[PDB]
RNA sequence: CCCGGGUAGUCCUGGCUGUAAAGGAUGCGGGCUAGGUGUCGGGCGAGCUUCGAGCUCGCCCGGUGCCGUAGGGAAGCCGUUAA
RNA sequence: GAGUGGUGGCCACUAUUAUUGGGCCUAAAGCGGCCGUAGCCGGGCCCGUAAGUCCCUGGCGAAAUCCCACGGCUCAACCGUGGG
């Protein structure tokens, strides 16, 4: 039914939004508080982690791109691609890494994942410019403009993000067949997230 | 009004001296063995004629259309420009 | 032969040489090749696949 | 917009698509007319007639009947009147003005320098003007009515 | 600025009164037909 | 197309591509100049075109549009900079401009026809004069506009045999890509060879965007690219 | 979807407190609604919906 | 004040297809707009449309398709023989055969094409291509 | 230009004059074309409340600001308060 | 090229007169503001009329001048017979 129970999700607060709206997020959008802070629904979190899990295991590992500029996401991507074997980039996204080839460290991906638009938007702008599908994570206050798959999420908290990432890797792993079953993944969430 | 003047057969080029119409010239008058440009330029214009005829005449419709289309082809294989099954294109 | 113009799955116009277009597998089946012109994926439009039927970005 | 103060204000009844009374409203044509024939003897507007209809003995707008007289047309308030002998003898809107118009003008005798009111006035009498016209034109009024403040 | 006026199937007598009017501003079309230039020529319109 | 065969052989063989979709070239998965458009695709690399379309670098189908000297301001007197335009294509369906800029007005040639390859552009072509039904590709397939600056340009189909009825620089662009009949209408300063040329090469793209039905592309003779005989 | 024109009003059966009359009243008013027997007030009216002094029995559609 | 419900219709549905709507509400509805859309559905510009009765002039809605280059009233209506049509299309079309000019007839509302074949002029109302 | 004085005028009553960078340097009416976020008036819903014509959040209509997508423009910039 | 230059005029160039088809925030250009007469422009449905409008057919708009084919001057310019 679950990939996780739901009261694991709302501790984790995956469900809590920002006191903005954006029209094309209110499909996701579940309620509003009465302190005006908008609520996600977490049901379709968990069709839409099932679906890209799905969509992500058919590339080729190292052709796999994640970022986070976000201090709370950096060790989320790097112990994801440490785990799935794809290339991970946080912090600081040097200006055309994949659009400048005389740079050292230039790379094509065939898929990017992006932790929030906002705060990622050189990468997603360069992004744009190759042509490949984008998969972003998306609160309540971020547009859906060039996203081709959307995870409604919070994607400012630690606990949030840690969980999230650990999910994606776990189905994608699953998904390839690398785990005969979903009780094999012994990594716990912990790893995944920043401490103090 | 006006009574009749007799106007020119051939028509001069909208500008003297360009490059690429001179050296195209150039040869044909080589070529030919012609005395003057007036000459060549008076050919020139028949050819341009027939082309506007053949323009019209795709465009209309009607009864004398037709008589006037058979016989501009009918003309033009008298002179010898076209073979006996072509066409107005 | 000639060859084939792409279009576009949400609304169907051709694709232009030069624009920022995507096209990818169905994320939940995998079965059709789904594309999306550059005006689409600015508006988000929402695209279904012909298959299996899911639907949206 | 508004004629003179260009405004934009949007206001107003939003009346249901219907063509029959509702199946809760139990009067009929007959009780209908004579309460209308009773509240104008009262003493009140075509509007205000309406008004009390609706809000008070719960009848949506009289325009709900065919006329019993006349199928080709609809029942009206002034309709109703007019079959009865009570129908005003000057179109009200108009009537309502130029009594707007009379108040107006003996306050600006006492007070000649209040110049904002006298374009109030002003634009009245240019609306008093246009519905003159239009009912002249359709014969609700003689072809020798003149508006004159002085009568 | 409206749209260029006037536009109706009924209003010929007024855009050709529009285009009468503005045509005096063209300092070509005065000069012409007022003859200005043979008011004041010392050769009295001759080449020579 | 001996020679030309040839050349894009030797350039093949001695290159090390850098992006990925010279790598697709570099291994014989894209075949054919086509397959590199439509898909969103960076074109970062000019071999790409050298070896796909290797008859852009002959000198019949290469044109200098303008060079022009500019100066910039300096307490010791002015630095001078060289602004080349240029044009390249390959008189069937495809074609390409550019802009240079050097301190000689070599480097700035050469970064010029350089520059022209990388924003190559594949075009429509047809008949649809009222007085020219042909269906062969030797006109537009109908009336198109572009712009750029103060500059509007509108392209007009025309009958076979009238010729590029359209200023000096129009003329060698539409030569480049494969046209011989057109009319056409401009607005603007004409006289800002930059601008001009860049209205005409947009007008040319946006045959593209006009929406056509199967029966139309019978009807005009509508080619895209190559007209392949 | 909103197309076509829909009131947010109603009309109401209503029960008088003190006469026992029922009757039909319009809730947004514009006047004093009163008893059509013994006279006493039904519905006060204010800028938008009517306060209702009477016991609500239905809501019309 | 409005003054020509058909061209709001037009220029609403240009306007629309321009951002890739899929349908449009036509908001006050009359038989001209209703025979233009006739026209336009038979010639494959536009999709179903059906009529929505209000207690006004009621409202068409229409779905939309993605075909349409560009749609427009002609003001004022001009009238035309039966034997003129190349220059109109010439002002409006953009080649010999790319379009069609809607065309108000005594035999009723049809295409340039239709009246043409007819033997017939009337009165150019609108332009579709 | 700065400092010490100073007539007309600046104020009221009844008239005349009709002029300003009287500038939003942007004539007026109607239809249509992404969003986000403040603030003023009215209405509706919900929750508080010291029961106040009080406070907080959301939505509709009409005014008044800012950022900005398509489109426009020589550009500065305008962008449902359109240029 | 038996011609080729100078001076003055009209059309084009010129979407610098704009019906097709131009402009008016900062470049020439929105009356300081508003009310209203003539004129122009005007919401949806049903029935009638037939002035505008469209189609068919009678009587007219001299000849010369213009376009096409054929014929006579060696061809042509020119001139005749037919069609427009
Ligand atoms: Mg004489
Ligand atoms: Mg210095
Ligand atoms: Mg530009
Ligand atoms: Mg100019
Ligand atoms: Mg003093
Ligand atoms: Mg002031
Ligand atoms: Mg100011
Ligand atoms: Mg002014
Ligand atoms: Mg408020
Ligand atoms: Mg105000
Ligand atoms: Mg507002
Ligand atoms: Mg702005
Ligand atoms: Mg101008
Ligand atoms: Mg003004
Ligand atoms: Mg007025
Ligand atoms: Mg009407
Ligand atoms: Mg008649
Ligand atoms: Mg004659
Ligand atoms: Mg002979
Ligand atoms: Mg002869
Ligand atoms: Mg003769
Ligand atoms: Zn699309
Ligand atoms: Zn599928
Ligand atoms: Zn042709
Ligand atoms: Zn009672």
């Amino acid at each position: 039914e679950y990939l996780v129970p739901l009261d694991q999700y709302l501790a984790a607060g995956v469900h809590i939004g920002t006191q903005q709206k954006t029209k094309d997020m209110k499909k996701f959008i579940y309620r509003v508080r009465q302190d005006g802070l908008y609520v996600l629904d977490v049901r379709k979190t968990d069709e839409r982690l099932k679906v890209a899990g799905k969509f992500l295991a058919r590339f080729d590992p190292q052709s796999i791109l994640a970022v986070s500029v976000r201090l709370y996401g950096q060790k989320p991507v790097k112990k994801f691609g440490e785990v799935t074997g794809a290339r991970a980039i946080p912090g600081r996204f040097l200006p055309g890494t994949m659009t400048n080839p005389a740079v050292k460290n230039f790379f094509e991906p065939d898929v990017i994942i992006i932790t929030d638009p906002r705060a990622d938007h050189q990468a997603m702008k360069e992004a744009i410019e190759i042509g490949i599908p984008i998969v972003a994570l998306v609160d309540t206050e971020n547009l859906l403009s060039y996203v081709d798959l959307a995870i409604p999420t919070n994607n400012k908290g630690r606990k949030a993000l840690a969980l999230i990432y650990w999910i994606l890797a776990r189905e994608i792993l699953y998904n390839r067949g690398e785990i005969s079953s979903r009780e094999e993944f012994k990594i716990p969430v912990e790893e995944f997230e920043m401490k103090i | 009004g006006d009574p009749k003047r007799q106007r020119k057969k051939y028509e001069t080029p909208p500008h003297p001296w360009i490059k690429e119409r001179l050296d195209r010239e150039r040869v044909l008058m080589d070529k030919y063995e012609l005395k003057n440009k007036k000459e060549l330029w008076k050919h020139e214009t028949q050819l341009k004629n027939f082309r506007r005829r053949a323009r019209r005449l795709l465009a209309a419709r009607g009864k004398q259309a037709e008589i006037e289309r058979e016989q501009l082809l009918a003309r033009l294989k008298r002179l010898g420009l076209l073979p006996e099954d072509a066409v107005l294109d | 032969l000639k060859f084939e113009i792409p279009v576009c799955t949400s609304c169907g116009r051709e694709i232009t040489p030069r624009e920022h277009a995507t096209h990818f597998v169905c994320p939940n089946c995998g079965e059709a090749i789904i594309w999306r012109c550059e005006t689409c994926r600015l508006l988000a439009k929402p695209y279904k696949c012909p298959k299996c039927g899911w639907e949206g970005p | 917009a508004r004629m003179h103060a260009r405004k934009r204000g949007k206001s107003g009844s939003k009346r249901p698509p219907r063509t029959a009374p509702p199946i809760w409203l139990e009067y009929t044509v007959e009780d209908i007319e004579n309460l209308v024939v009773k509240l104008r003897k009262e003493g009140y507007s075509t509007a205000m007639i309406g008004t009390i209809l609706r809000d008070q003995y719960g009848i949506p707008t009289v325009k709900l009947f065919r006329d019993p007289d006349n199928p080709n047309r609809k029942l009206t308030i002034t309709r109703i009147l007019e079959k009865h002998g009570l129908a005003p003898e000057i179109p009200e809107d108009l009537m309502f003005l130029i009594k707007r118009a009379v108040n107006l003008r003996k306050h600006l005798e006492q007070h000649p320098k209040d110049l904002h009111s006298m374009r109030g006035l002003q634009l009245i009498e240019s609306k008093i003007r246009r519905l003159v016209k239009y009912y002249k034109r359709k014969g609700k009024l003689p072809k020798d009515w003149r508006y004159d403040p002085e009568q | 600025p409206g749209k260029k006026a006037p536009n109706g199937e009924f209003a010929g007598r007024k855009l050709k009164l529009k285009r009468k009017k503005f045509r005096w501003s063209d300092i070509r079309y005065k000069r012409r037909v007022l003859r200005l230039k043979e008011k004041s020529d010392p050769l009295e319109g001759a080449p020579q | 197309s001996q020679e030309w065969k040839e050349y894009a052989k030797r350039v093949l063989d001695e290159w090390q591509p850098k992006t990925k979709l010279g790598m697709l070239v570099k291994e014989g998965q894209i075949t054919d100049i086509h397959e590199i458009f439509r898909k969103g695709y960076q074109i970062k690399e000019p071999e790409i075109i050298d070896v796909l379309l290797p008859e852009v670098n002959a000198r019949e189908n290469q044109e200098i549009l303008d060079i022009a000297l500019t100066v910039r301001m300096t307490d010791s007197g002015r630095r001078v900079r060289f602004r080349v335009l240029a044009a390249v294509g390959n008189r069937d369906g495809y074609v390409g401009l550019g802009i240079g800029h050097g301190r000689e007005v070599g480097i700035a040639i050469r970064k010029a026809i350089n520059y022209a390859k990388l924003n190559i552009i594949e075009i429509k072509r047809g008949c649809g004069s009222w007085e020219c039904r042909c269906r062969r590709p030797h006109s537009v397939p109908f009336t198109v506009e572009g712009k750029e600056g103060s500059v509007r340009v509108k392209l007009i189909p025309g009958p076979r045999g009238l010729g590029l009825v359209i200023g000096d620089v129009g003329k060698k662009i539409l030569r480049l890509a494969g046209i011989q009949d057109v009319w056409s209408q401009t607005l603007g300063e004409t006289r800002t060879t930059v601008n001009f040329a860049k209205a005409v090469f947009n007008a040319l793209y946006n045959t593209n965007k006009v929406v056509v039905t199967p029966e139309m592309i019978e009807r005009y003779g509508i080619v895209v690219g190559r007209a392949m005989p | 979807r909103n197309v076509i024109p829909m009131p947010r009003s109603r009309f109401l059966r209503v029960k008088c407190i003190d006469c026992g009359n029922e009757q039909i009243v319009f809730s947004h008013p514009a006047t004093r609604v009163r008893c059509n027997v013994c006279g006493a007030t039904l519905v006060e009216p204010t800028g938008g919906k009517g306060i209702i002094r009477a016991k609500i029995l239905e809501v019309l559609e | 004040t409005l003054l020509d419900p058909l061209a709001n219709a037009l220029s609403h549905i240009t306007n629309s297809e321009r951002v890739g709507k899929r349908e449009v509400y036509i908001k006050p509805a009359s038989k001209l707009i209703g025979e233009v859309l006739r026209v336009m559905q038979k010639y494959g510009y536009i999709g179903e449309f059906e009529f929505i009765d209000d207690g006004r002039a009621g409202v068409y809605r229409v779905q939309l398709l993605g075909k349409i280059n560009k749609a427009g009233a002609i003001k004022p209506r001009f009238p035309v023989k039966a034997r003129d049509y190349e220059r109109w299309e010439k002002r409006f079309l953009p080649a010999f055969e790319f379009g069609i000019l809607i065309v108000s007839t005594s035999q009723g509302v049809m295409s340039h094409k239709e009246a043409r074949e007819k033997g017939i002029g009337g009165r150019l109302i609108a332009y579709v291509y």
